[PDB]
């Protein structure tokens, strides 16, 4: 596409670039450009195509719902009996926002995933697919949103399993993984028990794991720990 | 208020 | 052009939803679409015109001063000696500012300022017309830089003349005018005793006109002119 | 710092 004439490697330093400038939706434009090379990603560049769409999302997603609730008090017993301007412009942050993360799933499927062999790759990208298969559910009506809802799920429990067999319970990727798979059963699947029994879960067993690490790695999963706690607090 | 998730960094 | 099936009203409401949403690109489309439609804006429009435009350009403009700066640390003495990516993407930035720039001034100039007669919409557009050019200048180099700044500076004093001429002193838009007429003069002009000059004569003559005003123009006016103090604490 | 300038509102 656009950037099938720029170098992957000044694509992925533009991306860092573009970090820096917070120029979000560059970073994913260069980071989509690099996937498109067709060779895998290390580590590096795959937690920069993370960044850069998370945040892209992140806008939209926040756009989305603050439109979602003026839209829900319009249609309140007696509010703005008003014209079809707030569900049309709701409607096309909504299609963006679908376009975003079927961007994000299409480079997962074309084809980073299934060249994804060793653990941390494999887990990094199925845990990405659950998230944007979840952020297309927080928006789903119709049809097919079982379906999207059973896609995340689906994706989230595929990572969970190599994530249990392969890595050590304070993995900073198996524990935002669990970390997102309990939002999903907390926000999407209505499944607060399961949610509050998996965070409780991965958080006691990487307490008990946080002997074997560095300083260093230490400091990088009780940061995750602390966010697995933070929702505990909210939902108990 | 609603969950907090995480990828990457804070 | 894009905008043009959408109804004025609907476009103003569209602007408002976008500021809440904090989807300023959205809201500039929307209120270029509305000045598109040929009328005259009201004061609201104005205000939300420029909100929209002043938070992309913003943004625009925050980018291109971390990119400038990483240009000009890979170009002294003994820096990455690297390669074109970091000119190549500050370009891009500006180019892209420039181009929004661009977009503000041809509606000024097609026809906002020509068909408004009163003096808070003629001294609201001649400041924009000076605002646009200054942000221009800022990036400027080639030959016609020179040429940028007296643009900036011509817009900005015939909106000084009309506003001591028209308004009171300590009319809001007669005050942002001259606060941003004094960073003109400091920041474009190389000239800090005229913008410390006029900073301190519009704070003064400001404050001798308090007298005369309600609480909630009070509280309008006092706070322009705590910028204009909070400039002259920096200037001097 | 930078000098600061002044649109609509802060
Ligand atoms: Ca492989
Ligand atoms: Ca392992
Ligand atoms: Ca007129
Ligand atoms: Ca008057
Ligand atoms: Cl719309
Ligand atoms: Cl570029
Ligand atoms: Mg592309
Ligand atoms: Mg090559
Ligand atoms: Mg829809
Ligand atoms: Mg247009
Ligand atoms: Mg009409
Ligand atoms: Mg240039």
């Amino acid at each position: 596409g656009s950037m099938g004439s720029m170098e992957r490697a000044s694509l992925i330093q533009k991306a860092k670039l573009a970090e820096q400038a917070e120029r979000y939706e560059d970073m994913a434009a260069f980071m989509k450009g690099a996937v498109e090379k067709g060779e895998e990603l290390s580590c590096e560049e795959r937690n920069l195509l993370s960044v850069a769409y998370k945040n892209v999302v992140g806008g939209q997603r926040a756009a989305w719902r603050v439109l979602s609730s003026i839209e829900q008090k319009s249609n309140e017993e007696g509010s703005e009996e008003k014209g079809p301007e707030v569900r049309e412009y709701r409607e096309k942050v909504e299609t963006e926002l679908q376009g975003v993360c079927d961007t994000v799933l299409g480079l997962l499927d074309s084809h980073l995933i299934k060249e994804a062999g060793d653990a941390e790759s494999r887990v990094f990208y199925l845990k990405m697919k659950g998230d944007y298969y979840r952020y297309l559910a927080e928006v789903a009506t119709g049809d097919d949103k079982k379906r999207i809802i059973d896609s995340a799920r689906s994706a989230y429990q595929e990572a969970m399993d190599i994530s249990k067999k392969e890595m050590p319970p304070t993995n900073p990727i198996r524990l935002g993984l669990a970390l997102n798979f309990s939002v999903f059963h907390y926000e999407i699947a209505n499944s607060p028990e399961e949610a509050i029994s998996l965070a409780k879960t991965t958080f006691d067993e990487a307490m008990a794991d946080l002997h074997t690490l560095s300083e260093d790695s230490y400091k990088d999963s009780t940061l995750i720990m602390q966010l697995l706690r933070d929702n505990l607090t909210l939902w108990t | 208020r609603r969950s907090i998730s995480f990828s990457v960094g804070a």
